[PDB]
């Protein structure tokens, strides 16, 4: 009762407090209808893409790969490397580690036991109990939503008004 | 039996005594309507929006005309009039703002259905002490009444001056000289 995020509001009912980054936020009831897992995938994949794009966009806007091709500012790039098949590569890959995906969130849903959005992927190791990995997967989820934010904003503004990285 | 404002009325059922700002002036019983999702409970968060809205758009209207605008904004003295003239070189603000105020209303009506069904929260409240001015209670009831009357008062204020600016197309205070 009561949840933390909106404190008029009552605990959304499926977030009690054992999930990472959970204030009790879900005002209309989204883990309601849908399984908490696969939310936390979704929200985790969005954070990390949405991450890489701002990073990407904020650079390739100061510094461009060798060639003509790559002459062009994060807004029109686009178009431009859709024509020159560079983001084919980009296309063929990701819809190959989202492949192994679907089996991995089936498996997910269907028991087996990884945490949403756990690939193990971990070659350094930067996070080396329960504490640290609780922790960093905040900061992960933080960082993740930021990011999403600032690339929603990056893109409208630069839509808006054509400027170069001060997208102001 | 009879209501404390109009004598010549029996006292409305459902208006007790607990709500601030209860003199029982419901001539055509609207506080027993109990349908279309309408209720006292429903009513008085409406009331209690209107109040807060007109407030402000009272506050804002008395600020802008007599202060001034703030750097960087239009003039002209006539408020609805002048947000045109906002939109026409600031429409992300007005957008954005609109944007905010539709997610903010949305957590509103969430709340107010909530609260109406498993009664916990009473009505209007969104839980917004930042500063702690009504923690202890006999001061409360005090600041409740307050809110209701200037926000009554704000209400036909707010109403009066949108009909003054689009009929006449003129200032507040221009009309009142
Ligand atoms: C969401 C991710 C994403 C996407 C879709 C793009 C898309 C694009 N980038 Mg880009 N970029 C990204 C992230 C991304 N970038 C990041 C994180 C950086 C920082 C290193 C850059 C730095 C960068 C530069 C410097 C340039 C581009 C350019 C471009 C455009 C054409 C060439 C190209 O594909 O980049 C080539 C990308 C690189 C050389 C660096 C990519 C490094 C990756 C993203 C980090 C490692 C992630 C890992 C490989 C993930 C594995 C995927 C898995 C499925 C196997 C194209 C529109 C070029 C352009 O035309 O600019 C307008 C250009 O000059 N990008
Ligand atoms: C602020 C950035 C940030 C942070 C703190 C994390 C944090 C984490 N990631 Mg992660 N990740 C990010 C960005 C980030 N991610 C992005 C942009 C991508 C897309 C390429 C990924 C892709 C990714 C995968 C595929 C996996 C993780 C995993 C993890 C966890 C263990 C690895 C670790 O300690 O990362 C350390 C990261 C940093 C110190 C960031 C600084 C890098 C400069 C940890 C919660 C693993 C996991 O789920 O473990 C539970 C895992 O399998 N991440
Ligand atoms: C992530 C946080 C963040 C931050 C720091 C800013 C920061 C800014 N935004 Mg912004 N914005 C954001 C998210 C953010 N935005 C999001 C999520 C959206 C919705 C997609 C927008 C939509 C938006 C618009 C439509 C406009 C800004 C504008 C501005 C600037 C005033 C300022 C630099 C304004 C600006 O200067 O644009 C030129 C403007 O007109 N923003
Ligand atoms: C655009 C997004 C948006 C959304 C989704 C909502 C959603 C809501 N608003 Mg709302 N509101 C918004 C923007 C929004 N508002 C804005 C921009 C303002 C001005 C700042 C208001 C001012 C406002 C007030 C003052 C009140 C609401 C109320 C409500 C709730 C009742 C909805 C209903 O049945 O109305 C149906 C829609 C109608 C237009 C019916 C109203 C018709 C009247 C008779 C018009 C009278 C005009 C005369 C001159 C609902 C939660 C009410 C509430 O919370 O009650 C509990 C309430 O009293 N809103
Ligand atoms: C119902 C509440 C309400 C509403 C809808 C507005 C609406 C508006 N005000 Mg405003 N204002 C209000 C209450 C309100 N005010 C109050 C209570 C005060 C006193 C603190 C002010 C003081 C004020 C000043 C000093 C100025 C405005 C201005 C404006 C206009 C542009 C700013 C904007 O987009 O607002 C959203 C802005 C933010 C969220 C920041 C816009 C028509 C500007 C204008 O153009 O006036 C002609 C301006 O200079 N207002
Ligand atoms: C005459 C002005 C006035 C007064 C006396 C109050 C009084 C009150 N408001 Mg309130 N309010 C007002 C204007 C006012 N409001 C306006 C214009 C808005 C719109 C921004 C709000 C929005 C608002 C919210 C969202 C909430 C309150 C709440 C409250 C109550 C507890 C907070 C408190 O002690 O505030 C004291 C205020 C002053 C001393 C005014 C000083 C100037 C109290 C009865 C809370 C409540 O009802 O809790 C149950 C609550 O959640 N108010
Ligand atoms: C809240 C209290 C309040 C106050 C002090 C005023 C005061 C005023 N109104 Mg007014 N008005 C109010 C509420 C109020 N109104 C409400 C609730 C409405 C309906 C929404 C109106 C609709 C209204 C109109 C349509 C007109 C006035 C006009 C006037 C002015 C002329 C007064 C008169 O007797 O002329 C007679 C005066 C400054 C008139 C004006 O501006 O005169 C030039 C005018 O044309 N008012
Ligand atoms: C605008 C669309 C109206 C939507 C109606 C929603 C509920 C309204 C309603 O049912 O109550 C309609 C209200 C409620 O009327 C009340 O009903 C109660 C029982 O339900 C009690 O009988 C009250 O005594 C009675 O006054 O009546 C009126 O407001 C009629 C006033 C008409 C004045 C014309 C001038
Ligand atoms: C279904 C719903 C929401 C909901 C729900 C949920 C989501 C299901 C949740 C719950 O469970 C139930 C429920 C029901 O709550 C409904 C949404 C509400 C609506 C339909 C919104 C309406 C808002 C309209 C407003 C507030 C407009 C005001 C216009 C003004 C104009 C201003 C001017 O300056 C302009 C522009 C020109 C100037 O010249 C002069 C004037 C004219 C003054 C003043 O401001
Ligand atoms: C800034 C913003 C969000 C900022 C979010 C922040 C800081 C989040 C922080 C967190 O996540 C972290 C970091 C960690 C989380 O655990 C906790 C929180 C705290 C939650 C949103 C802006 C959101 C801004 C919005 C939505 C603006 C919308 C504007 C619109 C729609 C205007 C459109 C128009 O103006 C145009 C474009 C052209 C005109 O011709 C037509 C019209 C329509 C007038």
């Amino acid at each position: 009762e009561k949840s933390k995020a909106v404190p008029f509001l009552p605990r959304p009912a499926a977030l009690d407090g054992s999930v990472v980054g959970d204030v009790g936020f879900d005002p209309v009831g989204f883990t309601s209808w849908l399984p908490l897992s696969y939310l936390q995938e979704a929200e985790i994949k969005h954070c990390r893409i949405a991450m890489l794009a701002t990073l990407g966009w904020i650079v390739a806007d100061f510094v461009h790969l060798p060639g003509a091709v790559h002459e062009v500012s994060s807004l029109a790039a686009h178009d431009v490397a859709v024509k020159s098949g560079a983001l084919a590569q980009i296309l063929i890959w990701t819809s190959i580690a989202e492949a192994i995906s679907v089996i991995a969130i089936s498996q997910m849903l269907e028991g087996s036991g990884r945490q949403p959005g756990d690939f193990k992927f971990d070659p350094l190791n930067f996070a080396k109990d329960e504490k640290s990995l609780k922790k960093m997967q905040l900061s992960e989820l933080k960082n993740g939503r930021l990011a999403m934010l600032a690339f929603s904003g990056i893109v409208t503004q630069a839509a808006l008004t054509g400027h170069a990285f001060p997208y102001m | 039996e009879r209501s404390k404002s109009l004598p010549f009325l029996m006292k409305p059922k459902n208006l007790d005594g607990s709500m601030a700002g209860d003199v029982g002036f419901d001539p055509l019983g609207l506080s027993e309507i109990n349908d279309v999702g309408v209720d006292l409970y429903w009513l008085r968060e409406a009331e209690l929006k209107h109040c807060r809205l007109g407030m402000m758009a009272a506050a804002g209207i008395l600020f802008v005309e007599i202060l001034g605008p703030a750097p960087g904004f239009p003039a002209g003295k006539s408020q609805m009039d002048v947000f045109w003239k906002v939109y026409a070189e600031k429409p992300s603000l007005i957008g954005a703002s609109l944007a905010a105020i539709a997610i903010l209303e949305v957590i509103s009506g969430v709340a107010t259905t909530q609260g109406r069904q498993n009664g916990d929260r009473a009505p209007g409240d969104y839980n917004f002490d930042p500063l702690g001015f009504g923690k202890d209670p006999a001061k409360f009831k005090d600041l409740q009444l307050k809110e209701v009357k200037n926000g009554r008062l704000a209400m036909i204020a707010a109403a009066g001056m949108i009909l003054q600016g689009v009929s006449t197309h003129q200032g507040a205070l221009e009309n009142l000289s």
